[PDB]
């Protein structure tokens, strides 16, 4: 799992920041992207977000995820 | 600072209206996290959430994904420390707006 991957989200992931459902629960299930970062740490010191895989999906949307909810393509 | 809690205060109402979520029925819940946020915030500069541990506080600030609202309320609505609820939450009541009094009872002690 490395930042430029491609993957797929293969879990139920809903959220409510998606563009064309804003404020409304969206399962994000089968959307494929690009890792954006891994948030492991900052600058060298160790950070504890527990939806450290951000991925960039198409129409200027992105959301947070933990390893086992995607998979690579 | 009474102002920063009052801030904070402000903060929470605010957000759960403008998110449609509930504060805990049992509004002691809600008052101890709004002043352990108040506290971060005059402690770090950012209401880093106050009901986790973390092994350098300040870099989490920094990365700010835990500064309420942090990532998982943002994106999923999922609120750890039961400050925003959804309205199908066993444990949300109907209030958006705490008494500054029971916030100060919090204060105190
Ligand atoms: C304060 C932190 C937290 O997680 N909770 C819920 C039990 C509090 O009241
Ligand atoms: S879980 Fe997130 S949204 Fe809830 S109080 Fe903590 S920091 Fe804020």
């Amino acid at each position: 799992m490395n930042v430029g991957d491609r993957v797929r989200v293969t879990s139920s992931v809903v959220v409510y920041h998606h563009p064309e459902h804003k404020k409304t629960a969206f399962d994000l299930q089968g959307m494929e992207g690009e890792v954006a970062a891994v948030l492991t740490e900052w600058q060298g010191r160790p950070i504890s977000a527990n939806l450290p895989v951000l991925v960039k999906f198409e129409q200027r949307f992105k959301a947070h995820f933990r390893p086992d909810e995607v998979t690579l393509i | 600072n009474n102002k920063t809690l009052a801030a904070m205060k402000n903060f929470a109402e605010q957000y759960a209206k403008r998110t449609d979520t509930y504060f805990c029925s049992d509004l002691s819940v809600t008052a101890v996290v709004i002043e352990g946020l108040a506290r971060h915030k005059e402690e770090l500069g950012s209401p880093l959430c106050p009901c986790r541990h973390y092994e350098d506080k300040e870099a989490e600030v920094k990365n700010t994904f835990w500064n309420c609202p942090c990532v998982p309320m943002r994106e999923r609505k999922e609120c750890h420390c039961m400050l925003f609820l959804t309205p199908d939450n066993d444990f949300a009541g109907d209030a958006q707006d705490i008494p500054m009094e029971t916030l100060e009872e919090v204060k105190a002690s």
